[PDB]
DNA sequence: TCATATTATTACGCCAGACAGGG
DNA sequence: CCCTGTCTGGCGTCCTCTCACCTATGA
RNA sequence: UUGAUUUGGUGAGAGG
């Protein structure tokens, strides 16, 4: 079954994987994130419910009052989104917060308060999202990219090589709070402890154990196991646990009940080991030097005297244990430190530690922290209990608790934000045992150790800080508060939230202006993940890893579709199953196998659930019950593609276009492509503009229908039913009564946006591809945008094209172009220009809207109304007037009415004016004179524009030949365009030429239908026709059900596929090579793809048959007429003699440096000399030039540069007396 | 025209030899109109007439007497590039080492 | 409108060059 | 007193194109 | 004597 614009043009379907999950809606990202922001949700979490149970309720210091919370609501926007747009309003909603003050009297903390008040109060306006994903900031319409930044929760890295010059490996440990202070741990060469704070000097470490009230002895408890030196009768035994000699060398006599063990000399080994513990070996008596290198690990004093023996961390010589043998201290508790295992790291530190206690711990802590300003027992012991310990300034998340958790092997998930003693012992712990050898580091690009935030996280933490400041104000008024003569406005004040939440969606680094010019373009600047940012690493620093593919990239982020340049693999984008999981990490989904038959219920992953797993491969054959049928499958197991048994397997890829985003998995044969051409294609078919004519990729994935729904540039119908269609205005669709509501009884009209500016200056439109009463169903289209056709994704047009060298035209890159493409506007497309004139009152009164145009003579008056402003619709070119916009007193009257700029033509297609209420409205103040004019130019094509296919074969049109010179094959057409095949075996994008033999088929099929439909048969050949070309072939998924088409579904679906039949070639799972041969075999074309084809200059054969198809060409907006500029002489700078920069302003071009060096490599020094002398800067000698130019004089008069004067000033304004000195 | 580039060290006498005027007040321009400030950073008599060969606030409109200083206008009278030669000096009260000399490692 | 004058983040990678520490 | 970690400064590609956004205070 | 403001500076994206 179809629904019913299914059934217009049913796509041929390769692809023989049955897909078990369909498409998640591909604007999720945004559209879950920013309605988890704005929600009623109740228990907290997450949202704006989190912000205002953070903040309030508001108490002061013991001031008797506290401003509680109640309920948060949003109302109507008072400007719809399209009104919004062109009046240059945010797209917003008003904040109705309701607070209850309640105010105490004296001694209430369980006292009833005095007096309460309660109201609706207004905080901010909070920018809602459109229902595409963007927002509306000042009329422009912007996105925010999701950032990609490190997770809260301790990291153990290790930078190996690079420190100390001498190959010894450091361990440092951070712990990246969510929200507070960093505190970081690490090594140094001298094998010694050292915390920092916020990247601040460097203090031993266990300086902060000395701060968390820890003795000496409790260290050494935490950090060391005792070995117990019992006095005996002789020589003071020791118990020994076998287990502490493994590895070393016996440096005395091991004897025990009468037997000689192990002798002097030899190794202990672990049969040893055994015989100590089979022999139960636990006290043997040592000599007196076996305990001279020891450390004590507790404290003791001498009982009768009553003073110290030795403090605890101290090693011990032969005197000192003649000073505590004869004291009465029986037990010596001492520090086991291996060199091998259990290294003495702690017990060095506190050699370094130049404190004691914990009292002159936190003064040094405070000393490091805030310097100059002294050291209190107050100050320091509330800055360092607030540092991590108070539920303000410091909080993990619960992101950062569950990393906390997990990296320390505990085994619960949720705990409390802030740190504590046991935590930060912990981690030191675990950084003790990296160093010893057990357990391993983390590495950074690992996708589990990598957060994503999106817009309703980064919004809720600028309206955190928005009322942090709103109740450090409210702690302000209310402790100055007079009662009962204030309601909760002068308390409260809508300006900081206001103000900090524009501040991020007006001026951020992800915050940023959408690339619209595309429905593929909008719907992958939305799946956008950005490592930049704030927070996260810039561009212009870091770095090689980072920038790289890692292989927890399977699935997530797509690895192809990462802009080439400055940021690469920083601006990665999102796969196309990949959701974002509650945590924010990025789960895949996978098909869960339990055993043998592989199961359809699907289950998904993050990259520290995907390690432990064996995940196995989208293309493993299986055959009819999920038994693979293999006894051996390709699968990956921690990062590692390895060939596994057939049972052992516990997940699989859900399909095979999981890998690719929703840029790179419209390239049909991208398997075939190079990875780098399959880059440059993706980031090019981002770059297509809006043809005028939209046309049906003959050889597309099948991707294109979700990307032209989902991106919300068509007009998907709400509910279905049948159709009214006044649709002049607007379509009209009556609703079937199974989707109709009882009340409201209720009929869809649906608005379409005709031509309008886009943010790229393309043209945006929609057109209604649904008759007069015809039948719709929920979920199906009604009005095609810009580069779609029929609900499908067309962004370019697909055309004949002849791979063979054409008489040098189609050079290195170029494209060689007949007429044909040009005579039917087959890439005219149009473009858009909004103008804008204002009359603002700078000085000597305002300025004037008039007609009456000075000193310009009946070349003003023309294109406007009896007295002022372009009239409506004309062929405006450049040097026209549209809006006389002129001051007297500014003879000395003067013409800044806003012209058309040089090179462009148009019509005018609307003017807009809310200007100053005079001209003969709804805007903003200041600006008195509003006048937007909306131009429309309609670009052809010409040599010099850059054509591009799908794979990245770029191409500057070269020449555009007539229709007769063209290759013309023997049935007589001329072939479109004409390509060169000697970028094929370089650039190894193979998959170009099976997209053109598989067009050459499509268009084969749509040449016999159309035969077939022309000269007119009756449907029965028609649909044997069309049903042989469903069938065709290997076990696909589509067949058809055509004898079910009701004999006019047959014809009205041949009326659209006699341009061509569209086929579906998906992406890694696509069509083989012998169902390409097969195809051209049922159209009636050769089987080798390659026709002989004549020349149409000469009428003589081409030797040795060259490839014709169709390959699907985009026109690239990087037009030749915005590119093309020149300048002899206009306008420079102000502190500059020079000329200006750019194209808008009439500029020349920077003679850079290298071609400096460029020109005195060779003798051009007159040359060079004119460059910078008189064609640049020095003004006497460009006035005499220009006039000895117009005289016929060609000699230049040089002179000093103005610039180097320029830099004799700024020099000499310092205390530098820089000259010139003799004649 | 000119051989080798001297640079050297910046006496007082030859600060004061380079100035044409103290400048005095912080106050850069009126900002409410589009006159200056006499006699702040962007002075009249310290360095020179916006427009060319006028008295910025009243006096010559021709080109006869170029130089005259009235009393109303405290302004020179020559060319619009001529103020882009003038430096001032700013007599700083109390005496401040250079960082280029005290901090160049 | 017309003078008043500066605070609560961290996440590069060498590579010279100068400096207090110690056998 | 001659090695020495350690700290501080000083580099880090040219050319071009499009867009938006710009200090608070205040009797 | 016959006319006028971006360069300034930041951020984001793109081309070769
Ligand atoms: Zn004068």
């Amino acid at each position: 079954v179809y629904s019913y614009t299914e059934k217009k043009r049913i796509r041929k379907d390769f692809g023989k994987r049955p897909q078990v999950l369909d498409v998640p809606y591909l604007l999720s990202i945004q559209l879950d994130s920013f309605q988890k922001f704005i929600e009623q949700d109740p228990e907290g979490q997450y949202g704006l419910e989190a912000a205002f149970r953070s903040v309030f309720p508001i108490q002061s210091y013991s001031g008797n009052s506290e401003l509680q919370y109640v309920s948060y609501r949003l109302g109507e926007p008072v400007f719809d989104v399209q009104e919004c747009q062109i009046r240059g309003v945010t797209y917003s909603a008003p904040l109705r917060v309701k607070l209850r003050l309640v105010i105490y009297e004296r001694e209430a903390p369980e006292g009833t308060v005095k007096d309460i008040k309660e109201q609706e109060v207004y905080m901010g306006e909070i920018p809602l999202m459109t229902d595409n994903g963007t927002f509306v900031i000042n009329g422009t319409e912007r996105v925010i990219v999701s950032q990609l930044h490190r997770s809260p929760g301790v990291f153990f890295d290790s930078d190996k090589g690079k420190t100390h010059s001498s190959g010894k490996v450091l361990y440092n440990a951070r712990i990246i709070p969510y929200r507070g202070s960093w505190l970081d741990f690490e090594f140094d060469p001298k094998d010694n402890l050292f915390v920092r704070i916020d990247r601040r000097r460097k203090l031993p470490a266990t300086i902060i154990l000395r701060a968390l009230n820890y003795t000496t002895e409790q260290i050494l408890d935490l950090f060391f196991e005792k070995v117990i030196f019992e006095i005996r009768d002789n020589k003071l035994q020791m118990e020994l646990v076998p287990e502490r000699l493994r590895g070393e060398t016996a440096s005395f006599d091991i004897e025990a009940n009468g037997k000689v063990y192990v002798e002097k000399g030899r190794r202990i080994t672990a049969r040893h080991i055994r015989q100590l513990e089979k022999d139960d070996v636990k006290l043997i008596e040592v000599p007196v030097e076996y305990i001279a290198g020891k450390v004590v690990a507790k404290d003791y004093i001498d009982e009768s005297t009553g003073e110290l023996i030795c403090a605890a961390n101290m090693e011990l010589s032969l005197d000192l244990l003649a000073k505590l043998s004869q004291s009465g201290h029986k037990r010596i508790e001492t520090l086991f430190t291996n060199d091998l295992d259990h290294g003495p790291y702690i017990s060095e530190t506190l050699r370094v530690d130049p404190t004691n206690d914990r009292l002159s711990a936190l003064v040094e802590i405070y000393r490091m922290m805030r310097p100059g300003e002294p050291p209190t027992r107050e100050a320091a012991e509330s800055l360092f209990e607030n540092l991590f310990f108070s539920e303000d300034r410091y909080d993990l998340s619960a992101v950062g608790r569950m990393k906390f958790n997990r990296s320390l092997l505990r085994e619960e998930i949720e705990g409390s934000g802030i740190l504590s003693k046991d935590d930060i012992i912990d981690v030191m712990k675990k950084l003790i045992d990296i160093r010893n050898g057990k357990g391993e580091v983390d590495d950074i690009d690992h996708l589990g150790n990598r957060r994503i935030r999106s817009v309703g996280e980064m919004a809720e933490n600028q309206f955190r800080v928005g009322l942090v400041r709103v109740e450090r104000a409210v702690k302000e008024r209310l402790s100055l508060g007079d009662l009962d003569t204030l309601m909760p406005q002068d308390m409260i004040n809508a300006k900081p939230i206001s103000a900090a939440v524009k501040e991020f969606f007006g001026s951020s680094q992800l915050s940023q202006f959408m690339d619209q010019n595309n429905p593929l373009s909008e719907i992958t600047h939305k799946r956008r993940i950005s490592a930049l940012g704030p927070g996260g690493l810039t561009r212009e620093r870091a770095g090689f890893e980072v920038r790289d593919v890692h292989p927890t990239h399977y699935g997530r982020v797509c690895p192809i579709e990462t802009p080439e340049g400055p940021n690469i693999g920083l601006i990665n984008s999102l796969s196309v199953y990949a959701q974002t999981n509650e945590y924010g990490f990025l789960e895949t989904p996978y098909r869960k196998v339990t055993d043998g038959v592989v199961t359809d219920e699907i289950h998904y992953l993050s990259a520290i659930e995907e390690g432990n797993y064996v995940i196995a491969q989208a293309n493993s054959n299986l055959d009819e019950e999920g038994h693979f049928v293999e006894d051996l499958v390709t699968c990956r197991s921690k990062g590692e593609s390895s060939l596994f048994s057939r049972d052992q397997v516990d997940y699989m890829d859900v399909s095979t276009q999981q890998v690719v985003s929703v840029g790179a998995s419209l390239i049909p044969f991208l398997e075939h492509d190079d990875a780098n051409r399959a880059l440059m294609g993706a980031n090019m078919q981002r770059q297509a503009v809006p043809t005028l004519r939209a046309d049906k990729p003959l050889v597309g994935t099948g991707m294109e229908r979700a990307v032209a729904v989902d991106s919300g540039v068509t007009a998907v119908a709400k509910r279905g039913g049948v159709v009214q269609y006044v649709d002049a205005s607007r379509i009209v669709i009556k609703v079937n009564e199974d989707e109709m509501y009882p009340g409201e009884a209720g009929i869809d009209i649906y608005n379409l946006t005709k031509y309008t500016r886009s943010n790229q200056n393309t043209c945006i439109n929609q057109m209604p591809c649904v008759s007069l009463g015809e039948p719709v169903e929920r979920g199906d289209v009604l009005a095609d945008g810009p580069s779609t056709d029929l609900g499908e994704l067309a962004l370019g047009q697909n055309m004949r094209v002849a791979f063979m060298p054409w008489n040098g035209y189609n050079f290195e890159d170029s494209i060689l172009v007949s007429e044909r493409v040009v005579q039917e506007d087959r890439f005219t497309t149009i473009h858009i220009q909004e103008l804008a004139c204002v009359s603002r009152d700078t000085k000597l009164g305002p300025e004037e809207i008039t007609a009456d145009i000075p000193n310009v003579g009946e070349a003003a008056l023309s294109k406007l109304d009896e007295s002022g402003i372009v009239y409506i619709g004309a062929e405006v070119t450049g040097g026209d007037i549209l809006v006389g916009k002129v001051t007297p007193k500014g003879s000395d009257v003067k013409d800044s009415s806003l012209r058309v700029p040089n090179g462009v033509s148009g019509t005018v297609i609307d003017v807009q004016v809310f200007t100053r209420d005079g001209v003969e409205d709804d805007l903003a103040p200041g600006v008195l004179k509003i006048v937007k004019v909306y131009l429309a130019v309609k670009r052809r094509i010409q040599p010099g524009d850059k054509m591009a296919g799908r794979h990245g074969n770029k191409g500057v049109i070269s020449k555009i030949n007539p229709i007769e010179d063209m290759p013309y094959d023997e049935n007589g057409t001329p072939v479109d365009i004409v390509l060169n095949p000697l970028g094929v075996p370089s650039r190894m994008n193979i998959g170009q030429i099976l997209e053109t033999h598989l067009g050459m088929a499509a268009k084969g099929i749509g040449d016999k239908i159309n035969a077939m439909l022309k000269q007119q048969q009756e449907v029965a050949k028609l649909r044997e026709f069309i049903q042989r070309a469903y069938d065709l072939g290997a076990d696909v998924r589509q067949k058809v059900d055509l004898s079910t088409f009701s004999d006019e579904e047959v014809m009205r679906l041949a009326e659209n596929l006699r341009k061509g039949m569209p086929i579906a070639t998906p992406v890694f799972d696509g069509a083989k090579e012998a169902e390409i041969k097969e195809l051209l075999k049922l159209g009636d074309l050769p089987t080798s793809g390659q026709i002989r084809l004549y020349d149409g200059r000469t009428g003589e054969q081409f030797e040795r048959p060259v490839t014709v198809g169709y390959m699907y060409m985009l026109k690239l907006n990087h037009l030749v007429d915005d590119k093309m500029h020149a300048r002899s002489t206009g306008s420079y700078s102000l502190v500059t003699q020079q000329p200006l920069g750019g194209k808008a302003q009439f500029g020349g071009q920077r003679f850079g440096e290298m071609e400096v060096w460029a020109l005195e490599a060779y003798g051009a020094a007159y040359t060079l000399q004119e460059m910078l002398t008189v064609k640049s800067d020095d003004v006497n000698g460009r006035t005499k030039m220009y006039k000895n130019i117009v005289d016929g004089n060609h000699q230049m008069e040089p002179g000093m540069p103005e610039s180097f004067n320029v830099l004799l000033k700024e020099i000499r304004s310092l205390g530098i007396n820089i000259e010139l000195e003799d004649e | 025209e000119f051989d080798a580039i001297k640079i050297a060290l910046a006496s007082p006498d030859m600060i004061r030899s380079w100035s044409f005027g103290e400048v005095k007040k912080p106050e850069t321009i009126n900002y409410r109109t589009f006159k200056p400030e006499r006699d702040g950073l962007f002075c009249a008599r310290i360095f020179g007439p916006v427009k060319d060969y006028e008295c910025l606030c009243g006096k010559y409109k021709r080109l006869k007497h170029r130089g005259v200083i009235c009393e109303k206008c405290g302004v020179e009278v020559t060319q619009t590039k001529v103020r882009r030669e003038r430096m001032g000096h700013i007599e700083l009260a109390s005496p401040t080492a250079h960082i280029w000399f005290l901090k160049s490692l």
